RNA sequence: UGGAUGGCGCUGGAGCGUCGGGCCCAUACCCGGCCGUCGCUGGCAGUCGGCAGAGCGAGAAAGAGAGUGGCGCGGACGCUACGCCGCGACGAGUAGGAGGGCCGCUGCGGUGAGCCUUGAAGCCUAGGGCGCGGGCCCGGGUGGAGCCGC
RNA sequence: GACCCGUCUUGAAACACGGACCAAGGAGUCUAACACGUGCGCGAGUCGGGGGCUACGAAAGCCGCCGUGGCGCAAUG
RNA sequence: UUCAAGAGGGCGUGAAACCGUUAAGAGGUAAACGGGUGGGGUCCGCGCAGUCCGCCCGGAGGAUUCAACCCGGCGGCGCGG
């Protein structure tokens, strides 16, 4: 009799992909081996990301990686981004590049080769360099979907900004009484 | 059937089960933390001898919040090899004489486990001064590792 | 998937996840919204705040074409016309200048968000924003205007 | 004088009995199958003295001598000739169970061919 | 009876809707029968043009 | 390729068998028999496998060559070997370890065929 | 009315199509789905047009 | 209603008060075996073989480090990586929540070169056994035409 | 050693209720909407659901000057 | 008569409650169960002189009999610096 209590004692991460694919668990099998092996915590960083969902591993914009690569010091450096890489218009002048990505969309993908750049993959990322040196590590926006702007503090509670479920935005649709200040109360 | 305030106590001193023992070094303000907990100990004075009779007996490690025994010195000297203690008579001398690293050989020392008494306690609840188990009892605490140990 | 689901593991207990002393009844609170100003109010006080009551002017035959009005940002005014206008337009040093439509790609009013790339434009629009007029002037180009 | 297995341990269990419904005696429409009891009168499922046990996992077996017969072999389901050249190499410790609806022209090929292959089977006279 | 925060809404299912529901199992065999009836058009009328 | 088809055949093929908490595999060029990814015979490069003769006498011997893999009518090449009990064993150590042919599966497949000669003894 | 058909996307219909032709040329995943293939000379058939005459 | 230091019965007590020694037993505490969950995000892709030579568990941050003038034809097991192996502490549980079910019924695409009038389903059984269990499998009888596993 | 099981109940062996006995049948299903987790494709864009063209097949395949349109990219009064 | 009345004019299969008779084993605290042995029965052992596989020495037997060369065919590695 002993008078632990035994709430807390599985911890409620995750170990390995709910994900059915082959092309992923083939990569996962080349870094459970390389997170164990070597000393180096870049492989046990991108083994726990190469679990996690799509949810959590967000798409990063390419004028985040010529901002997140124009910082002084950093140059003649690969990335590597465990998420996704879309193309941007709002950008004019692109420089070279060398990628380390799973998913590349086709207009970016071609933004690059024009310019010079060069794409790896995961295999290829483990050929050239093992133990993880110079390489800039990355990740997309991870509070930036809509839903985070639900969330929080209840609306109709005072110094709270947090947009409601509404089915149509408009001018009769939650104005009136909650909110302006002769029909009842404001907050 | 315990009180909030005691079981707060008695997991500060590591004392879970029933009949688990430990070291307390002594102070002011060790005291009295034994003193509001004195229906449910017994605690005294050790001797000598049953210190060697609960290292080499009933004495067990905690490396990595497990629980490895004591069969050689190199299972001390991997985690006490900051503080000149190299082997088990180092840290006998550092409890019998209270050294200066006396808190990283006795966090380190897993609670012991005794077993139940031979014989027979008196009765539980009450002091040892009418007649009972409780309470100090100053060097007679050896009458009770040799019982129990 | 009936196979999936929760009560096919639950054949065997007795209420069925619903509990047992205060049971699954058919409709304990009302149908529905039932209780907006009495025994809901709290719900609709703390979540939906301005339910209730009425604002503003009334406007009877309301067409949505009369006050239709798409925009567009100074940042992806480039995306229109195609890669070799831009480039042929920062090539020449004559000093002309390619023809941006806005109405012919679906869009009436030029608003001003970014930076914009310094090179001669010409606009022909709609409308047009203080900033979004103040910016290419001060880069060089005209903003026209059409009915 | 027979097929001797490998090696030959020494099978100990836990429990040798079965289980049997609570009151399945008193009634016919009561199976000797079990049912984990639900109620909060009950005398089983809060463990009174004296009672009908229950199945908890403690019973379990060990993993080396599990689902082993009383000769040492485990055992597999057969159906024709084809699939005992799977037990050719596979020998010293599982054993054939000849299914039920093969006739009695075929077993006096299956069993000779068994004979061969040095293979234990378990039912070897079972029609004639 | 709402619970925490889910939105308001409004269905329209208060009258009984099962007595006219139109289904559309005709569609793929409806699509056929126009298609007859605009061949044999075509070829009805065989140098005029066929859309009006 | 062969890590990618093992993530696919390992579960949905059909020479696949399950029952009685087990698992057996009938490849025909299979040894040990079992669903394992080296005792597995359709996917790799290089694969030994060891039958009976046709007839009543004799162990045939089923290699495969790397030049057509994908000719799946010469592919591989099947030898006979009717001897004795030693020099029979000793012509497949040499096949398997003198031309360093896929080593891992010497000594099953010594002790396969070392069944098939004692199986193939007039039985008393 | 219970809602028997269902929809995919048609780039999904388009990448099945293409990962089931790239999956009849191999002869492991041929003989594996059980058709009796041991001897034919080449995987990625082609025969002359005179077949359909 | 005929009845209660629990009963029979108990006065150098089997009664009252203070105290000694010795002894009995619970699923409690110790030691040992077994199952299972949690935990160390613990350990294995180095089965590297006559082109070889058999490695890091040792108290003290870092290479049995590379370049440098100083006779015989021989060697177990394994690893379905959703696998296998090792070390520690723990396990009560209604309403209620979740996960694993090689448990089960009726049906469809696939597949077992499946079984079947030399006897299938279904019943019966003091017949033989496995599984924690849901349940399944076999032998022996009746029965007479369709059935099961993944 | 051991009171008879289901059930409301702070409290069931109850002087609380339903139950003589066996076989078969028997109780959280179906649409619409919304919210959140999760798996898949494309990605600043996406979607052909309605329409057309060429035994299993009432299926599948296509159309981009058929992308109109929906949601999204820009809010506020 | 028929392969079969163990298919007999509401006739395939023939379940339980239930009753009849036979064989066995019992019986004064209603019967029934759980934990534990013991006795008695039915049955299986197709039990009733109890392992086998390697390797050497020894004893007797016999083949179509080895090592090596010679031609013929196949296959594998080739860092041919
Ligand atoms: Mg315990
Ligand atoms: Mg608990
Ligand atoms: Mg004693
Ligand atoms: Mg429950
Ligand atoms: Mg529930
Ligand atoms: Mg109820
Ligand atoms: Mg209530
Ligand atoms: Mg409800
Ligand atoms: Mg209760
Ligand atoms: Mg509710
Ligand atoms: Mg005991
Ligand atoms: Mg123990
Ligand atoms: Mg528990
Ligand atoms: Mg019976
Ligand atoms: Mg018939
Ligand atoms: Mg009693
Ligand atoms: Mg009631
Ligand atoms: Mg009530
Ligand atoms: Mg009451
Ligand atoms: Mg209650
Ligand atoms: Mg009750
Ligand atoms: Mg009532
Ligand atoms: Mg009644
Ligand atoms: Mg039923
Ligand atoms: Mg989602
Ligand atoms: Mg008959
Ligand atoms: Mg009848
Ligand atoms: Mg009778
Ligand atoms: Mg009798």
């Amino acid at each position: 009799g002993v008078d632990i209590r035994h709430n807390k004692d599985r911890k409620v991460r995750r170990k390995e992909p709910k994900s059915q694919d082959i092309y992923l668990r083939l990569l996962v099998k080349l870094y459970r081996f390389l997170a164990r092996r070597t000393n180096s915590t870049f492989n046990q960083v991108v083994l726990k990301r190469l679990f996690m969902s799509r949810t959590n591993r967000p798409p990063l914009s390419l004028s985040r990686m010529i901002r997140k690569m124009k910082l002084p010091g950093r140059e003649n450096k690969t990335a590597v981004v465990v998420g996704t890489v879309t193309d941007d218009v709002r950008v004019q002048e692109v420089p070279k590049l060398k990628v380390c990505a799973l998913r590349v969309t086709s207009r970016a993908r071609s933004r690059i080769l024009k310019a010079g750049g060069k794409i790896l993959t995961f295999d290829q990322l483990a050929l050239d360099s093992p133990k993880g040196r110079g390489t800039v590590l990355l990740s997309g926006p991870r509070k930036g979907r809509e839903v985070y702007r639900h969330f929080g503090k209840a609306p109709g509670t005072p110094h709270s900004h947090t947009k409601p479920y509404v089915r149509s935005k408009g001018r009769k649709f939650e104005r009136a009484r909650g909110r302006r200040a002769s029909r009842g109360y404001k907050n | 059937g315990v009180s909030p305030k005691v079981r707060k106590v008695l997991q500060l001193l590591r004392l879970r089960q029933i009949f688990n023992g430990t070291f307390v070094k002594l102070n002011k303000a060790s005291i009295n933390m034994l003193r509001i907990v004195e229906p449910y100990i017994a605690w005294g004075y050790p001797n000598l001898k049953s210190v060697n009779e609960l290292i080499y007996k009933r004495g067990y490690g905690k490396i990595n919040k497990k629980r490895i025994a004591l069969t050689d010195n190199t299972l001390i000297a991997r985690s006490l090899g900051k503080y000149n203690i190299i082997c088990m008579e180092d840290l006998i001398h550092e409890i019998y004489t209270v050294g200066k690293h006396f808190k990283e050989a006795n966090n380190f020392l897993w609670p012991f486990k005794l077993s139940s008494p031979r014989g027979g306690m008196k009765k539980k609840t009450t002091h040892f001064v009418e007649g009972g188990d409780a309470g100090n009892r100053e060097d007679q605490i050896n009458r009770l590792i040799r019982r129990m140990n | 998937p009936s196979r999936l689901r929760k009560t096919r593991k639950l054949r065997g207990h007795v209420s069925h996840g619903h509990g047992r002393i205060g049971k699954h009844r058919k409709h304990p609170g009302g149908r529905g919204n039932a209780g907006g100003m009495h025994h809901h109010r709290i719900n609709f006080d703390k979540y939906h705040p301005g339910y209730f009551g009425k604002v503003g002017m009334r406007h009877y035959h309301l067409k949505r074409n009369q006050s239709f009005c798409p925009t567009v940002n100074l940042d992806k005014l480039w995306t229109l016309v195609s890669e070799q206008t831009r480039v042929n337009a920062a090539k020449n040093k004559t000093g002309a200048a390619p023809i941006i439509d806005v109405v012919r790609s679906g869009y009436y009013k030029v608003l001003g968000k970014g930076k914009l790339p310094k090179q001669p434009v010409i606009v022909k629009a709609k409308f047009f924003s203080r900033r979004a007029e103040e910016k290419i002037k001060g880069v060089g180009g005209a903003c026209v205007l059409v009915a | 004088a027979a097929l001797r297995p490998l090696v030959k341990p020494k099978i100990v269990k836990k429990r040798t009995k079965k289980f049997i419904r609570h009151q399945s005696d008193r009634y016919v429409k009561i199976k000797r199958n079990w049912r984990k009891p639900r109620g909060i009168d009950n005398r089983v499922r809060r463990r009174f003295k004296g009672q009908i046990l229950m199945p908890n996992i403690g019973y379990g077996s060990n993993k080396k001598t599990k689902h082993m017969l009383p000769s040492g072999f485990r055992k597999f389901l057969v159906h024709n000739v084809k699939e005992l050249e799977v037990l050719l190499m596979c020998n010293k410790s599982y054993c054939a169970e000849i299914a039920h609806n093969v006739s009695s022209k075929n077993r006096k090929a299956i069993v000779e061919r068994a004979a061969q292959l040095a293979i234990r089977v378990t039912n070897p006279n079972a029609r004639l | 009876a709402p619970s925490r925060n889910g939105m308001i809404l409004k269905p329209h299912f208060h009258k009984d809707w099962q007595r006219r529901v139109a289904t559309w199992f005709n569609q793929p065999a409806r699509k056929i029968r126009r298609r007859k009836a605009r061949q044999a058009r075509a070829r009805r009328i065989a140098p005029r043009p066929a859309a009006g | 390729s062969a890590h990618l088809q093992w993530m696919v055949v390992r579960n949905c093929s059909s020479f696949l068998i399950k029952r009685n908490k087990q698992t057996y595999s009938t490849e025909p060029n299979n040894l040990k028999a079992r669903n394992s990814f080296r005792y597995n015979g359709l996917i790799h490069r290089k694969t030994v496998g060891v039958e009976p003769a046709a007839d009543g006498k004799g162990v045939v011997v089923v290699m495969k060559r790397r030049s057509g893999q994908r000719k799946p009518a010469t592919s591989y090449v099947r030898t006979t070997i009717n001897k004795n009990a030693r020099a029979t064993l000793s012509s497949i150590r040499h096949m398997i370890r003198k031309n360093k042919y896929h080593p891992d599966l010497r000594m099953a497949a010594i002790r396969r065929a070392s069944a098939i000669l004692r199986s193939q003894k007039p039985v008393m | 009315w219970r809602r028997w058909h269902r929809r995919v996307n048609t780039t999904q219909k388009r990448y099945a199509i293409c990962s089931a032709l790239a999956a009849s040329a191999l002869p492991a995943l041929v003989m594996s789905k059980g058709h009796r293939i041991e001897e034919v000379p080449e995987l990625p058939l082609v025969v002359e047009d005179k077949v359909e005459g």
